[PDB]
C-alpha cells in the first residue's frame, strides 16, 4: 500500500503564484483535494473508497493548524520558492547539434537523415529541414535524461544527387544564435 | 508569462522505505528528503544552497506523519478487501550523447511505470556484472506514480552488448532493457 | 458484426489452488487485472494506472461475489469436474529479427482450460526467470483462457530458446522451439 | 485432478460510437454457460439444464433486473465514455520493413516479406506492388496476430523469382497513419 500527499504550486516566471492544490490519496487513488471556496477538505472520489474519502477529510478538518497552513498556501508556494526560481527560469542549457545517416524506416527511399540534439534545457526546442536553403517537410517531445538536460532528434528521407546539401535548422533559447548543420551525399 | 510547475510529493509505504519526499520544477528533480539526517539532498550541486532553506520544517513533519498514519492504521483494514494496486516496471537504456566508438559516453537507464516505488538497478556487461557511477534517482510523477534513472560511464565499441537490470523489491520482479550500439556516427 | 465489444468483469474462481481472476477488456484486449491470492490490482499499460477512467477494487469483491456461487453448481451438477484440454502453443518475435538487434520472445498459449499451467523460457535448456514478463489469463469468446509470456533477449547465431508449457490436457511437457537462421 | 471453474462476462457490444448497446452477462460452469441476461431480451434466461433454477429465481428479484437493465448506461455506455482516448482513440504506427529469404538469385524462385509490427488497431490494409502495379497472386498473410500488449503483427509474404528490371513495394494503409507507408525492395 502507498499514500501520498501531494502538494503542487503553479507559478510563472515573475514568481507570482496562480494556483495551489493540496492532494491525498491511497492506493494510487486520488481520495480527497482542498477546496479553498470551501475552506476545507473535499473527497473526490465518488466509488468504492468514497466512504473512505470522506472519513478522511473529516479527521483533516478537525485538524486547525493545517487549515491556516492550507488558506494561506497560495503565499507559502511564494515565500518557499522566493530564493531559487528565478536562477531555475533563468536556467538554459545550450544544444549540441550533429547530423548523420541512420538506416531508413517507413520509406521508399535509400537514405535517411538523423538530426541529433543532445544536451539542452530546457526542454522547448524547435527542428526544421532544408534542402539547398529551402524549407521542406520531416518524415515529438525531448527525452529527459534524469539530470536536468533533454535529448531529442529529427529525421528526413531523401534520394542523393550529389550536388544537393541538406541543413538541420535548430533553435532552442539555451543557445544565442540559431544553430545549423549540414550534409551532402558526395 | 509561461507557467511553471512546482510538485512536493510526500510518499510513504509498507515496507522500506518506509516514507519518501520528492519536490520537482517542471519534470525534473530539485530534491529528494534524507529523514535520518532530516534534511534535503540536492540532487544537482547547484541545488546546494537551498538544501538547508527551513522554512516548511513542521509541514513537512505534519504530512509524513499523516501520509504514514494512512499506512498504518488503515491499510491492515483494506488488506484482503482492497487490492493492493502494482505496475511491473518499464525499463529503457539510451545514450547520453550521440553513439561515436572509442568516445567516452553515458548509458542512462531510464525506470518508467514504477509502482510501488520500491527498486534497485543493476547493470551488466555481456551478462557480467558492472559497477554503476553514482546513486539510483527514484522520482514521484504526476499520475502519483515513479520513474527512476541510473546512469553508467563507459567508452563505446562495436562488439559490446549492455543490459540494465531492475529489481521490484516487492516479490523481487526482475525487469530488463538490453543496449547495442545502432547507427553510430562518423567522426569529425 | 459491432464496431467493438467492452467486457467489463471477466472474472473466475476455481476451486483447485483456490485462485481467481477479475479483469476489464476491450476488444480482446485487457485494461487491467486483479489476482485473488496475490492480492494485486495490475494495469496493462501506464495509461490505464489512471483510477480515474479505469478504477479496479471492485474486484476481489467481484472474485467474492462469484466465489460464493461455486459449491453450489458443483452439486447441482452431480460434481461435474472440469475437463483438460489441450493447449496450443506458439512462439514468434515481436518484431524483425535481425542478428545482434535486441528483441523480444512472445511465447502464446491459447485454449487453456482449466486455467492451471506452467510456462517457461529455455536458453540452450537451461531456464531463464531474471527479465521475464507474463500476463495474468486473458480470455476467449469459447470460454478457454489465452496467455502470453515476453523474454527480452540479443539474437545470436550461437543460441537457441525454448518455450515449455506443462499443462494436465499433456500427456508431457511439451516445448515450442525458435531460434534465428 | 479434480477442479471446478466459475466464470462470470458483463459484455458490451458497441455499434456506431455509443448509438446502439447490448450488454450481455454470462455465467459459466467449467466451459458450460449456464444462464446469462440480455438486454436486448431484458430478462434471465437459462440456456441449459443448470440454469433453470437460478434463471427463474433471478428474475423473481425485481431490484436486481431493473439494476442490471441500466446496466447498458450505467456499465457499458460509462465505461466506454472512460476508456475511449485510450482504447478506440488508441493507434499506433506499425513498422514496416520488407526483407528476402534465402539470399536472392536472378531467376530462381523466393519469397519476399513484408512485416509489420507494434500496430494498433489491428484492423489494416497490406498490399503488393510490382513496378506499380498492384501484384495479387501469390500472396499470403498471417493475418493480425495479438502480441497481448495492445500491438498487433502480420506478416504478407509474395512469391517472386528476382528478375532484373522488377521493383517491389509493400504498401500499408492504416488508422494510425496519415498517409500510407510505403517500403521498397531492390534487387540487385
Ligand atoms: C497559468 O495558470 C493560471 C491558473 O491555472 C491560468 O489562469 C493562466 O491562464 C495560466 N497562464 C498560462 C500562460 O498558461
Ligand atoms: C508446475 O510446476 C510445478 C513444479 O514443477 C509443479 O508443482 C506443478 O505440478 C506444475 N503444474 C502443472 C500443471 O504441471
Ligand atoms: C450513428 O450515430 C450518429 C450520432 O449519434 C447518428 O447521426 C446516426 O443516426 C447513427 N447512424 C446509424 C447508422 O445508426
Amino acid at each position: 500500500f502507498v499514500a501520498h500527499v501531494e502538494s503542487t504550486c503553479l507559478l510563472d516566471d515573475a514568481g507570482t503564484p496562480k494556483d495551489f492544490t493540496y492532494c491525498i490519496s491511497f492506493n494510487k487513488d486520488l481520495l480527497t483535494c482542498w477546496d479553498p471556496e470551501e475552506n476545507k477538505m473535499a473527497p473526490c472520489e465518488f466509488g468504492v473508497l468514497n466512504s473512505l474519502a470522506n472519513v478522511l477529510s473529516q479527521h483533516l478538518n478537525q485538524k486547525d493548524t493545517l487549515m491556516q497552513r492550507l488558506r494561506n498556501g497560495l503565499q507559502n508556494c511564494a515565500t518557499h520558492t522566493q530564493p531559487f526560481w528565478g536562477s531555475l527560469t533563468n536556467r538554459t542549457r545550450p544544444p549540441s547539434v550533429q547530423v548523420a545517416k541512420t538506416t531508413p524506416f517507413n520509406t521508399r527511399e535509400p537514405v535517411m537523415l538523423a538530426c541529433y540534439v543532445w544536451g539542452f534545457y530546457p526542454a522547448e526546442v524547435t527542428i526544421t529541414w532544408r534542402k539547398n536553403g529551402k524549407l521542406v517537410m520531416p518524415h515529438k517531445t525531448a527525452q529527459p535524461n534524469g539530470d536536468w538536460t533533454y535529448q531529442t532528434l529529427s529525421h528526413l528521407a531523401l534520394t542523393p544527387s550529389y550536388g544537393d546539401t541538406y541543413t538541420c535548422v535548430v533553435e532552442h533559447i539555451g543557445a544565442p544564435e540559431p544553430i545549423l548543420r549540414d550534409w551532402t551525399p558526395g | 508569462l509561461q507557467n511553471h510547475t512546482f510538485l512536493h510529493t510526500v510518499y510513504c509505504q509498507d515496507g522500506s522505505p518506509s516514507v519518501g519526499l520528492s519536490e520537482a520544477y517542471d519534470e525534473d528533480q530539485l530534491f529528494f528528503f534524507d529523514f535520518s539526517q532530516n534534511t534535503r539532498v540536492p540532487r544537482l550541486p547547484e541545488f546546494a544552497d537551498w538544501a538547508q532553506e527551513q522554512g516548511d520544517a513542521p509541514a513537512i513533519l505534519f504530512d509524513k506523519e499523516f501520509c504514514e498514519w494512512m499506512i498504518q492504521q488503515i491499510g491492515p483494514k483494506l488488506d484482503g478487501k482492497i487490492p493492493v494496486s502494482r505496475g511491473f516496471p518499464i525499463a529503457e537504456v539510451f545514450t547520453l550523447k550521440p553513439l561515436e566508438f572509442g568516445k567516452p559516453n553515458t548509458l542512462v537507464c531510464f525506470v518508467s511505470n514504477l509502482f510501488p516505488p520500491m527498486l534497485t538497478v543493476n547493470w551488466q556487461h555481456h551478462s557480467v556484472p558492472v559497477e554503476g557511477f553514482g546513486p539510483t534517482f527514484v522520482s514521484a510523477v504526476d499520475g502519483l506514480s515513479f520513474q527512476a534513472f541510473s546512469y553508467l560511464n563507459f567508452t563505446p565499441e562495436p562488439s559490446d552488448i549492455f543490459s540494465c537490470i531492475v529489481t521490484h523489491e516487492i516479490d523481487r520482479y526482475t525487469a530488463i532493457a538490453y543496449w547495442v550500439p545502432r547507427n553510430a556516427l562518423p567522426s569529425d | 458484426k459491432a464496431d467493438h465489444m467492452g467486457s467489463y468483469g471477466p472474472a473466475f474462481y476455481q476451486s483447485y489452488g483456490a485462485s481467481g481472476q477479475f479483469t476489464h477488456e476491450f476488444d480482446e484486449e485487457q485494461l487491467f487485472s486483479v489476482d485473488l491470492k496475490k492480492s494485486e490490482a495490475v494495469w496493462r499499460l501506464p495509461e490505464f494506472g489512471d483510477f480515474a477512467r479505469f478504477d479496479p477494487q471492485g474486484g476481489l469483491a467481484g472474485i467474492a461475489a462469484i466465489k460464493a456461487h461455486l459449491d453450489i453448481l458443483v452439486e447441482r451438477s452431480n460434481r461435474s469436474r472440469a475437463i483438460n484440454v489441450p493447449p496450443r502453443v506458439t512462439v514468434l518475435p515481436k518484431s524483425r529479427v535481425e542478428l545482434g538487434q535486441p528483441n523480444i520472445l512472445i511465447c502464446i498459449v491459447d485454449n487453456i482450460f482449466p486455467p492451471v499451467i506452467n510456462i517457461t523460457w529455455l536458453r540452450n535448456g537451461q531456464t531463464v526467470t531474471e527479465g521475464v514478463a507474463q500476463t495474468s489469463f486473458y480470455s476467449q469468446p469459447d470460454h478457454l483462457f489465452r496467455k502470453f509470456h515476453y523474454l527480452p533477449f540479443v539474437p545470436s547465431a550461437e543460441d537457441v530458446y525454448d518455450c515449455q508449457v506443462e499443462h494436465w490436457g499433456l500427456d508431457a511437457p511439451l516445448l515450442r522451439h525458435w531460434e534465428l537462421q | 485432478p479434480e477442479d471446478f471453474v466459475i466464470q462470470a462476462k458483463a459484455d458490451c457490444y458497441f455499434t456506431n460510437g455509443t448509438e446502439k448497446v447490448q450488454f450481455v452477462v454470462r455465467f459459466i460452469f467449467n466451459l458450460e454457460e449456464y444462464v446469462r441476461f440480455d438486454s436486448d431480451v431484458g430478462m434471465f434466461v437459462a440456456l441449459t439444464k443448470l440454469g433453470q433454477p437460478d434463471a427463474e429465481q433471478w428474475n423473481s428479484r425485481l431490484d436486481l433486473l431493473e439494476r442490471s437493465r441500466q446496466a447498458v448506461d450505467g456499465v457499458c455506455r460509462h465505461n466506454y465514455r472512460l476508456g475511449a482516448p485510450f482504447t478506440v482513440g488508441r493507434k499506433v504506427q506499425p513498422e514496416v520493413t520488407v526483407y528476402p529469404e534465402r539470399t536472392p538469385l536472378l531467376h530462381q524462385h523466393n519469397l519476399l516479406h513484408c512485416s509489420v509490427t507494434g500496430f494498433y488497431p489491428g484492423d489494416i490494409k497490406i498490399k503488393w506492388f510490382l513496378n506499380g502495379q498492384e501484384e495479387r497472386a501469390g500472396v499470403m498473410s498471417t493475418g493480425p496476430i495479438r502480441n497481448g500488449d495492445w500491438t498487433f503483427q502480420t506478416v504478407v509474404m509474395l512469391e517472386m523469382t528476382p528478375e532484373l528490371g522488377h521493383v517491389y513495394t509493400c504498401l500499408v494503409d492504416h488508422s494510425s497513419l496519415l498517409s500510407p507507408v510505403s517500403v521498397e525492395w531492390r534487387a540487385q
